[PDB]
RNA sequence: CUACAAGUAGUCAGAGCCCGUUAACGGGUGAUGGCGUGCCUUUUGUAGAAUGAACCGGCGAGUUACGAUCUCGUGCAAGGUU
RNA sequence: AGUCUUGGAGGUAGAGCACUGAUUGGACUAGGGGCCCGGGUUACCGAAUUCAGUCAAACUCCGAAUGCCAAUGACUUAUCCUUGGGAGUCAGACUGCGAGUGAUAAGAUCCGUAGUCGAAAGGGAAACAGCCCAGACCGCCAGCUAAGGUCCCAAAG
RNA sequence: GUAAUAGCUCACUGGUCGAGUGACUCUGCGCCGAAAAUGUACCGGGGCUAAACGUAUCACCGAAGCUGCGGACUGUUCG
RNA sequence: CUGGGGCGGUCGCCUCCUAAAAGGUAACGGAGGCGCCCAAAGGUUCCCUCAGAAUGGUUGGAAAUCAUUCGCAGAGUGUAAAGGCACAAGGGAGCUUGACUGCGAGACCUACAAGUCGAGCAGGGACGAAAGUCGGGCUUAGUGAUCCGGUGGUUCCGCAUGGAAGGGCCAUCGCUCAACGGAUAAAAGCUACCCCGGGGAUAACAGGCUUAUCUCCCCCAAGAGUCCACAUCGACGGGGAGGUUUGGCACCUCGAUGUCGGCUCAUCGCAUCCUGGGGCUGUAGUCGGUCCCAAGGGUUGGGCUGUUCGCCCAUUAAAGCGGUA
RNA sequence: UGGUGGCGAUAGCGAAGAGGUCACACCCGUUCCCAUACCGAACACGGAAGUUAAGCUCUUCAGCGCCGAUGGUAGUCGGGGGUUUCCCCCUGUGAGAGUAGGACGCCGCCAA
């Protein structure tokens, strides 16, 4: 369950996924990696069973490196509550995703194993995806 | 050279400023014909509406 | 029903209304002002003064022309006939 | 004219039938076809399942005095008026 | 007033990391261990530095379209200003776009912007205030079209 | 498959046989996923396998739009 | 004010974002500040330039002070933030009080009230040799009307005249009047004993939109299941349906839509409780579990509680879940 | 050469070299003007024994920084469409980044 230490603003404006990504579009790190078909924010519990669930499924293999962080903050007014009087708290955290964007990546692994795993994973996301690998 | 300009389609739903622009045109009913020269400044007029008008250099 | 409240986030100040209020190329009079702002945005040039409020007027009659102290950095001025 | 037909009730088209005028592309009915959710108020919006009216008739609501001001007009004009 | 031209201010979209913050991985490594004789090893942790990488409404080395302000003339269009008399209005709605609050839910709410309704009939959307097309002086048993449609209800393949 | 074994299979190999047969990417249109309450009931209906969908072409219908003809009024310029 | 009201919270001003590249722009939207301070923290003249890092060096220490090179700026700028500033607006020193009087072309902002800038003229000065700068501070907040009184000054008036009282003009003081454009100099509560005028402009029931929540279904599948993921369960996670819950919004209804439960009367859906027909089974049989098709019919009587619901007794093939204001 | 001004560092940083009789500097001493919160470092005052080392000028370079196209893409006014927390089509516009490349200076006035 990932976290960021420290942010400025505890209570951020939402935003718009429009039009694709920036960076991050393409696996380096790695060899074979996934990227992501639509757009959508991503939770620390989404990632962490992901992550997770291709280390058990490699159980030893190679290395990962995930290529976002959930940096922003959503919020959630308490239950059975009217409208209005303030901003909701604070409930977790999130990363907004474009598509074109790469989310996990894998070395040290066969295609066919981390085919598997990346499957495993997409399973456990909400979006679209594609299995991608470097040039 | 001229020109004739006749409205293809009406101006209701249509912002004010391409609506002003017809006006100034000497538009004010559907389908007629007015006559102009070929200026730019009228060429650029009718690229700005360029969908409620249709063109007939003489 | 529940009970709820406490914003404590709920004011502003009084919009004043900075920016340019003259145009390049457009005759001015004396004493007019041509660009209200806080610090220096923009500095004074030829016959054009700084008030207390760092706010920029015309000494004289005159057409307004911006332009740049070399780099990154604007200027106006006011040049008669 | 009407007893196999649904209809804010009319309108337009229209056959048949009966008449014959303030004599003119006339009148009364109207099978049948098409279109069509009353009036007023108040409303973002009412056919409205929001309000009011059973119906008919009568009565029934922005005026008068004084003063101010504007316009128009008339008369006289640096003078007008009681 | 509109358009064309010219010049301006303005830092949004976008993009980027040069600032501030957040962040991934790697390299080296201060330093701190554990191991041997003040040293000598360890990939046991590891500061900073560095390489490459992601992100931001309250971050910018940058930076548009549009819009805004003016000048010149050109073309076109006629409404503009002042003074005075008289008002009504200050419950707005939906739709499209950009935003917020919300759960990026509401025929929700609140703002901006354009339209329609309101105050606008007519044709289509079955019906259907706000959608599409289009604006009603009146008549005509004439015609050309828009949207939408052409097997029958229902005009047209 | 056995408690273990055993046993059965398979990978793989050779033989017969005589033409295609097997992995993948993208993409169009479709299938399942798919349940609710007076009655078919998310084409308006009939009904449609073209009377649906996609591209293109030409015709036609279609409004109180526009035009034509004739009247009324207002305004501007000279009846 | 109020996403009904009440209670809570707030009420004026300044800075930023939201704000959509002019300006402006709301919400019980997001973050923070003010109700001052300096007699030098002002003016002028002249001077120079920061923070941190590495070296060396007692006490000195990680960290004073020190020289040392690197060093647009990481510091500072009275205070919050934004903008801006290193040719200084930042830091020192000298002399001073322009933190002046009368004014003010012309502009900004603006419903008004008001608020803001301002060259330049005169008088008298300060600093400076001189040019020349100075009408407070780096800019933006640091404050409030009028009436009423008070103080000082005044070639104003002073009810027959002279004075006076008193008033006027100028300068100035007195208000968290903070609900900050301030209703009074002066003010808290109950009403279920209540009343009038209005409202669906605004709440409770029901209806409607949504479906966070609720119920149900499903995906991946680790794992449990002696072994074995999928007989049956199914973690971390994900996606949907329904519109029976708690709710959100306020769209009809306040010139009246009667609101729980029960009785009678039934009716519809099927996500089926029984009965019927099947698949799989960690189904020996008997009984079962789960899933599929099936809504034809049936689906108990009592105790307690107003109760719904629920617990209990005894039965039953079974003692179904819901909709119909 | 020196002085003095103008133009966005295409001027700068950095490395390497060359020159100074004139000039500019460095440099030699405080008796006076004046000064150093410390003082002749600096500021002032006077001087010119020697030094091109530094500064300053002139050459080179493209390592840093700087400038900067074309094309393409994102974005986007406008129009239109669609399975619409978004996407697509069309005229037009059009960046940033990344490149190509440019550049280690251009222009003036005075004095010898």
């Amino acid at each position: 369950m990932l976290l960021p230490k420290r942010v400025k603003y505890r209570r951020e404006h939402r935003g718009k996924m429009r039009g694709r990504a920036k960076g991050g579009t393409e696996v380096h790190f790695g060899e074979f990696g996934i990227q992501a078909l639509e757009a959508s924010w991503i939770t620390n519990r989404q990632i962490e069973a992901a992550r997770i669930a291709m280390t058990r499924y490699m159980k030893r293999g190679g290395k990962v490196w995930i290529k976002i962080f959930p940096s922003k903050p959503y919020t959630a007014k308490p239950l059975e509550v009217r409208m209005g009087s303030g901003k909701g708290a604070p409930e977790g955290w999130v990363a907004v995703v474009k598509p074109g964007k790469v989310l996990f990546e894998i070395s040290g692994v066969s295609e066919e194993v981390a085919r598997e795993a990346l499957r495993l994973a997409s399973h456990k996301l909400p979006i679209k995806t594609k299995f991608v690998k470097r040039e | 050279a001229k020109l004739e300009i006749t409205l293809k389609r009406s101006v209701i739903g249509r912002p004010e400023d391409q609506r002003v622009t017809v006006r100034t045109l000497g538009l004010k009913k559907t389908n007629q014909t007015v006559v102009h020269e070929d200026n730019a400044a009228i060429r650029g007029m009718i690229n700005k509406v360029s969908h409620l008008v249709s063109v007939k250099e003489q | 029903k529940k009970g709820v409240g406490s914003t404590k986030n709920g004011r502003d100040s009084e919009a004043k209304r900075l920016g340019a209020k003259r145009a390049d190329g457009q005759f001015v009079t004396g004493g007019s002002i041509l660009y209200r702002q806080r610090g220096t945005k923009i500095y004074p040039g030829e016959n054009v003064g700084r008030g207390g409020d760092d706010t920029l007027f015309a000494k004289i009659d005159g057409t307004v022309k911006f332009e740049r102290f070399g780099r990154d950095r604007k200027k106006v001025s006011v040049y008669p006939v």
